[PDB]
RNA sequence: ACCCUCAGAAGGGAGGCGAAAUAGAGCAUGAAAUCAGUUGGCGAUCGAGCGACAGGGCAUACAAGGUCCCUCGACGAAUGACCGACGCGCGAGCGUCCAGUAAGACUCACGGGAAGCCGAUGUUCUGUCGUACGUUUUGAAAAACGAGCCAGGGAGUGUGUCU
RNA sequence: CGCUCUAAUUGGAUGGAAGUAGGGGUGAAAACUCCUAUGGACCGAUUAGUGACGAAAAUCCUGGCCAUAGUAGCAGCGAUA
RNA sequence: UGUCCCAACGUUGGGCCCGGUGAACUGUACAUUCCAGUGCGGAGUCUGGAGACACCCAGGGGGAAGCGAAGACCCUAUGGA
């Protein structure tokens, strides 16, 4: 699994991570990218009007084939991409939790850094015509989250 | 609208590629041209022949694209362009510091360069870049 | 014997394979193949004295 | 309260006029890369030179643009072939007992790395004491 | 261990041990391919063997390199004048003298200057040259053959006899 | 020039060896060397030997990995649930 | 009698958008091309011009002498059956 790729100063940060989550690796760049900067607060919001459909998630690097979204802004291909996202939730969960319990106000901390990262794949074998099996694997996601006062 | 042009040269009588050859030269050496009185440029030969080459330019194309300009203002200026390396960077600089224009905008006259100058009196066969213009079935603005 | 004790055997063409001697999917015996035999490896027989 | 380094940092060596003209002249004219053909196409292929020996090779060919190759019309001068920029001639040094006969004006000593901080203390207050510079000084702070 | 979080013997946070947890379980070291985040350079009007050599921009903690730039002067190879005077040519122009002079690459000395400044490194721009590599072939950029990428593996060896 | 192990002669290392990463110097070059970080236990030089000694390539071998792609499939069958 | 003149409208399952799952083929490199030419005479990459602001969605497949298979034809081998 990965470390904490940015440092952090204990007196005014707070952490969190996930852990071989197996959902979309491509999702998670995607989601990541998008709630950073963001508050705390602002990112669950955000997430959850996601889940519930009503804001996309600008799909940038792993846009082939998606279809144009007119609220994605400077941009033209999003989703909805709900699961990963319920897995950054349960993350600033985690975070603004910890955030508390230190003595700092979770939720309006900035997310400073947050990036996913592919830990390995889960593999799996699909069986196909002709005798032969070929690979159907899952990804295993690691992520990490900082988050700092304002 | 507006260019403040250090030489602004009178293409009036003035064999056109003359002209041409001078003003890639000086525009090259960082000099800003404005050429005036292009429809009244000329171009030495049988009118016939001359027509059939820029009509034969006219018509050739197809998808990718060969957009050949019929008024004497961009005529002259693709003569010009033809003059420069003009996908280069300071090709381009020199072509983008050079305006053609039908009539003149300036309130000076322009000069006339040495060695482009055409005496009608001793010429009979050459045409105007005008009247190429016509033929070719642009929309005589001048 | 290292290396040799196996019945693997080439395809041929035909499959876009490279003419490998293989077994059960696995390529073997030949010097180039990981667990082939060595090509020119230490021997006994030579006189080193 | 600042970093310092031991021994006889500043001190040059004193060459003849020829020695200094020449080791001059081969900081002047410098040498090509030298790295083998095609390193930068191929993470694969490292630029520890080859000689380039396709038969079709273009760099084999000599065409120009290629890459110069390898050629004894390349060395230094002799004079100077070897010298550390400085001027020194470079002595490399494991122990105090490498530095008896070692020529502080015209050779400088190199301390092997895998040598440590004992032993490089005393080397150090050796060399300095004997008039030699230490090419790879240890930094204190005094 | 204890505590917090969580649906939770999961995971996370804080904490404890140890010289080291970036030694926490296929748990010494930890390359490349390659992925995430990010720094420098370039970037939505512009062209393709991706570079070599020159020269500019921008970028650079220390260490392991310390040079570099301008006035002037000294030296000064091949080469080599302007101007002026005189004389020729229809003319473009040339001859003789000034003169193998002034100039002339490198190198050096005096005086002044630079420390991102000189080298170097990264990237980019300009100039010149440039259609991979290996093989097959009279002829390969080839619309001839091989390779997705990287690491590791991968081909004149032994005995006898002869020369 | 470089690699393995042997021998003689002779050195380095927990005051930090090998390796690795980034960087400085030398050599026409093979390649040598130093600095910093990591690492935490081994490492050389010279000389005479030794050889399962050097890779860009063989539809080469094995392992790992990227683009392909969040794409094809997860509809079609007289059993549409 | 929609085989045809000559095609139209409709039905069901796909196709398209969204959640989840999630491969393979293929990949020397570079690659926005077009017209001509040149070249081992069948060029996105050479030359000259022309055109060309970047990215994305859907499509039918013109080109990559497309991908797949060391041509089964033909000949050659002091080859096999
Ligand atoms: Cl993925
Ligand atoms: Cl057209
Ligand atoms: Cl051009
Ligand atoms: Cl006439
Ligand atoms: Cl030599
Ligand atoms: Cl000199
Ligand atoms: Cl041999
Ligand atoms: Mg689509
Ligand atoms: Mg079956
Ligand atoms: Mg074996
Ligand atoms: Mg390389
Ligand atoms: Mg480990
Ligand atoms: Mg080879
Ligand atoms: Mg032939
Ligand atoms: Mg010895
Ligand atoms: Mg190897
Ligand atoms: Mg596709
Ligand atoms: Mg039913
Ligand atoms: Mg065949
Ligand atoms: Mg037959
Ligand atoms: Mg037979
Ligand atoms: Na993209
Ligand atoms: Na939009
Ligand atoms: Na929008
Ligand atoms: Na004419
Ligand atoms: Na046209
Ligand atoms: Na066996
Ligand atoms: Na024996
Ligand atoms: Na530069
Ligand atoms: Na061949
Ligand atoms: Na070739
Ligand atoms: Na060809
Ligand atoms: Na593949
Ligand atoms: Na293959
Ligand atoms: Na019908
Ligand atoms: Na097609
Ligand atoms: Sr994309
Ligand atoms: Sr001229
Ligand atoms: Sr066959
Ligand atoms: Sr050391
Ligand atoms: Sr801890
Ligand atoms: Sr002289
Ligand atoms: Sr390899
Ligand atoms: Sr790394
Ligand atoms: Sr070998
Ligand atoms: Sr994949
Ligand atoms: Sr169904
Ligand atoms: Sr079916
Ligand atoms: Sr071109
Ligand atoms: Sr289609």
């Amino acid at each position: 699994g990965i470390s904490y790729s940015v440092e952090a100063d204990p007196d005014t940060t707070a952490k969190a991570m996930l852990r071989e989550r197996q959902m979309s690796f491509k999702h998670s760049k995607a989601i990541a990218r998008e709630i950073k900067g963001k508050t705390a607060g602002e990112a669950v919001d955000y997430l959850e009007a996601v889940i519930e459909g009503d804001q996309p998630v600008p799909f940038k690097q792993h846009n082939s084939g998606v279809g144009h979204k007119s609220k994605v802004d400077g941009w033209d291909a999003g989703r909805y991409p709900e699961k990963a996202s319920k897995a950054f939730l349960d993350l600033l969960e985690n975070a603004v939790g910890n955030a508390d319990h230190q003595g700092f106000d979770g939720e309006a901390m900035t997310i400073k850094h947050v990036a996913a990262h592919k830990v390995g794949e889960q593999q799996g074998r699909k069986p196909r015509a002709m005798g032969r099996a070929s690979a159907w694997n899952s990804p295993q996601v690691d992520v990490e989250l900082i988050l700092e006062e304002p | 609208a507006e260019f403040d042009a250090d030489v602004i040269v009178d293409a009036r009588d003035c064999i056109m590629g003359r002209v041409a050859s001078q003003v890639a030269e000086q525009a090259l050496d960082g000099e800003t041209v404005a050429v005036v009185n292009a429809e009244r440029a000329v171009i030495t030969g049988r009118e016939e022949q001359i027509v059939e080459k820029y009509e034969k330019r006219v018509d050739i194309g197809n998808d990718n694209g060969y957009f050949y300009p019929k008024r004497p203002d961009g005529i002259f200026k693709r003569t010009i362009r033809g003059m420069l390396p003009h996908k280069k960077q300071r090709g381009r600089e020199a072509f983008e510091s050079v305006r053609v224009y039908l009539g003149n905008p300036y309130d000076e006259d322009g000069e006339v360069l040495d060695g482009t100058s055409l005496d009608r009196l001793s010429n009979i066969k050459f045409v105007t870049l005008g009247e190429i213009s016509e033929t070719l079935g642009a929309n005589k603005t001048w | 014997y290292a290396g040799l004790r196996t019945p693997a055997e080439s395809f041929g063409s035909g499959r876009g394979q490279a003419h490998v001697p293989k077994l059960d999917g696995r390529a073997r015996r030949v010097p180039q193949a990981v667990k082939g035999r060595s090509a020119h490896p230490p021997k006994t027989e030579k006189d080193r004295s | 309260t600042e970093l310092q380094a031991r021994g006889l940092t500043e001190k040059t060596p004193d060459l003849s006029d020829e020695d200094a003209r020449l080791l001059t002249q081969r900081h002047r004219v410098g040498k090509p890369q030298f790295n083998r053909q095609d390193h930068h196409k191929k993470k694969r292929v490292s630029t520890s030179w080859r000689k380039p020996r396709g038969q079709l090779s273009k760099q084999r060919r000599g065409i120009k643009g290629k890459g110069d190759t390898v050629e004894a019309g390349f060395r230094s001068p002799t004079a100077v072939r070897g010298k550390h920029p400085s001027g020194f001639e470079e002595v490399r040094v494991h122990n105090v007992d490498d530095l008896e006969g070692v020529d502080g004006d015209t050779e400088a000593v190199r301390i092997a790395s895998k040598v440590g901080a004992r032993k490089r203390e005393r080397i150090e207050e050796e060399a300095e004491d004997a008039g030699i510079r230490v090419l790879n000084p240890t930094y204190v702070e005094v």
